[PDB]
RNA sequence: UGGGAGAGGGUGGUGGAAUUCCCGGAGUAGCGGUGAAAUGCGCAGAUACCGGGAGGAACGCCGAUGGCGAAGGCAGCCACCUGGUCCACCCGUGACGCUGAGGCGCGAAAGCGUGGGGAGCAAACCGGAUUAGAUACCCGGGUAGUCCACGCCCUAAACGAUGCGCGCUAGGUCUCUGGGUCUCCUGGGGGCCGAAGCUAACGCGUUAAGCGCGCCGCCUGGGGAGUACGGCCGCAAGGC
């Protein structure tokens, strides 16, 4: 993006609850193109969050995510010739597009054998605080923040 | 302790560290603080943020002699002083006045090699 | 800019020469005992620089300060 | 004769800011330093703050794109001693002028004698770093020296890299100093752009490299070489 500021493209709502941060969330589960595959895994997850709990998914979904966005972290910088961790805040397009990866990756994680599960149950410790997703997230935050003395390299 | 209620904050920003000294209406240290009192131990002394910190260090450890107002003074150039006074302002004490009254000579002794080159 | 306008279209008729008027020289320091430039007292190369001996002669009786404090910064 | 502007020079005196050191108070763990550090300093209490002393050196703002001087070069303030220079009047001498081999004097910094003084800085040196090494650059110390008196040395990018003097050849603009019928004229300086013209160009252009006259000094391809030798000069280093 030397040229224009590139425009972030819009997705198809879900067929499902017509919602773009489920195909989000479903595209990152998508594996080499086979969305009908990711898609089932979602929704199969989904009901397995509707047994385990009164709650429906889509709340779930919402409340996992939300608990997983980072809002600092620490990009790097030359100075003098060592290197630097600047702190900066986290942009909302670029929360969103963390927390669902992290999801998805500490999902994939986890020891169930049965993918579906795991997107499921990364999802539930999510919503609850728990969960390797948003150890992810609060470790991310605490390396931003933990070099304060380097937060005067405002970006 | 003594009780004072009232006194002086003398910021000294360097470029490798912010010592402050909190004394009596009169000038008689109270308390002090600086980039090493607190963690910071080489270059990180110099930094903003080291700054801020012996700032309301010192202005913490200074209320606890009843100290509510202070009147600043800012000595030199340094790469954390307006935040040492931004700390203060903000450390619950109230500043009275600031005043910056950083030494100058009126051409004098000859500078190390480091300071020449100059004019 | 510098036209909070000039110091000599404030005063009136003033000797240059005299050391001892503490009220007009002042009008010519800064806000800090620093001599105030041409660019300020309005005055006139010639002028200026009578001025100038003036405010030292001034700063040796105790008259007038060799510098101030800046209330600020 | 009357009037003027100057860091022009010499001597004495004197003021305040800052650094260092010492004394005292108050305070307590660090200060310092760098790209990052370490050497270094600190509980025998440093750094930071306040008060008092001692000492040396240099004068902030004004300060300019400014002024003075034959150059070197010259700024805190006061007094004395002293050189140059500009303008007005158009009053005296009556060509008494210009240049100037040699000579004599002056001559930044460093350096050299003898004697002082040494706060800060700082060749050498002693150390810490960096580096492949680091006889450096960066950091901590530090002697000569830097300051003064007296005597030497006499060099330089001592530069406008432009020898003095005089006369002549559009102007515009800014500026420092005088005089005036103080829009603007006149004179002496300092800059910028430019007529004619000049210049290999770059550029110069009433402050000439322009147009001319007088006198001095220099140059004659590069290296060898500012060397050798010989003279002068110097205490020496070395200079011509
Ligand atoms: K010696
Ligand atoms: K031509
Ligand atoms: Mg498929
Ligand atoms: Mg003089
Ligand atoms: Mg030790
Ligand atoms: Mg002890
Ligand atoms: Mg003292
Ligand atoms: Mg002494
Ligand atoms: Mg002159
Ligand atoms: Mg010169
Ligand atoms: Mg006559
Ligand atoms: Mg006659
Ligand atoms: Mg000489
Ligand atoms: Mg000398
Ligand atoms: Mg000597
Ligand atoms: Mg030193
Ligand atoms: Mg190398
Ligand atoms: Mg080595
Ligand atoms: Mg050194
Ligand atoms: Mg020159
Ligand atoms: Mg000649
Ligand atoms: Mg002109
Ligand atoms: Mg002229
Ligand atoms: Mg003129
Ligand atoms: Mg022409
Ligand atoms: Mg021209
Ligand atoms: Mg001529
Ligand atoms: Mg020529
Ligand atoms: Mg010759
Ligand atoms: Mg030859
Ligand atoms: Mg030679
Ligand atoms: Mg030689």
């Amino acid at each position: 993006a030397r040229r224009r500021r590139a425009e972030v493209r819009q997705l198809q709502p879900d067929l499902v609850y017509g919602d773009v941060l489920v195909t989000a969330f479903i595209n990152k589960i998508m594996r080499d193109g086979k969305k009908n595959l990711a898609a089932r895994i979602f929704y199969d997850a989904c009901k397995i969050i509707q047994e385990k709990t009164g709650q429906e998914p889509l709340k779930v979904f919402k409340q996992a995510v939300e608990n997983v966005k980072p809002r600092m972290e620490v990009r790097s910088r030359r100075v003098g010739g060592a290197n630097y961790q600047v702190p900066m805040e986290v942009s909302p397009r670029r929360q969103q597009s963390l927390a669902l990866r992290w999801l998805v990756q500490a999902a994939n994680q986890r020891p169930e054998r049965r993918a579906a599960v795991r997107i499921a149950h990364e999802l539930m410790d999510a919503a609850e605080g728990k969960g390797g997703a948003v150890k992810k997230k609060e470790d991310v935050e605490r390396m931003a923040e933990a070099n304060r003395a380097y937060a005067h390299y405002r970006w | 302790k003594r009780q004072v209620a009232s006194g002086r904050a003398y910021i000294h920003a360097s470029y490798n560290n912010t010592i402050v000294t909190i004394t009596d209406p009169d000038g008689n240290p109270i308390t002090w603080s600086s980039g090493g009192v607190i963690g910071y131990k080489g270059s990180r002394k110099g930094t903003p943020y080291a700054a801020q910190l012996a700032a309301l260090d010192a202005a913490k450890k200074a209320m606890a002699y009843g100290m509510q107002s202070v009147d600043v003074i800012v000595r030199g150039t340094g790469a954390g002083r307006e935040q040492a006074i931004r700390a203060l302002q903000a450390s619950g004490l109230q500043v009275k006045s600031i005043v910056d009254d950083t030494p100058v000579p009126h051409n004098g002794c000859r500078p190390k090699k480091k300071f020449r080159k100059a004019s | 800019p510098s036209r909070k306008a000039k110091v000599k279209a404030t005063l009136g008729e003033f000797d240059l020469r005299d050391y001892r008027n503490v009220e007009v020289l002042k009008r010519f320091l800064s806000e800090t005992g620093k001599i105030l430039p041409r660019r300020r007292t309005g005055l006139s190369g010639k002028e200026q620089r009578i001025l100038a001996k003036t405010i030292k002669r001034a700063r040796i009786l105790g008259l007038l300060p060799f510098t101030e404090k800046l209330v600020r910064k």
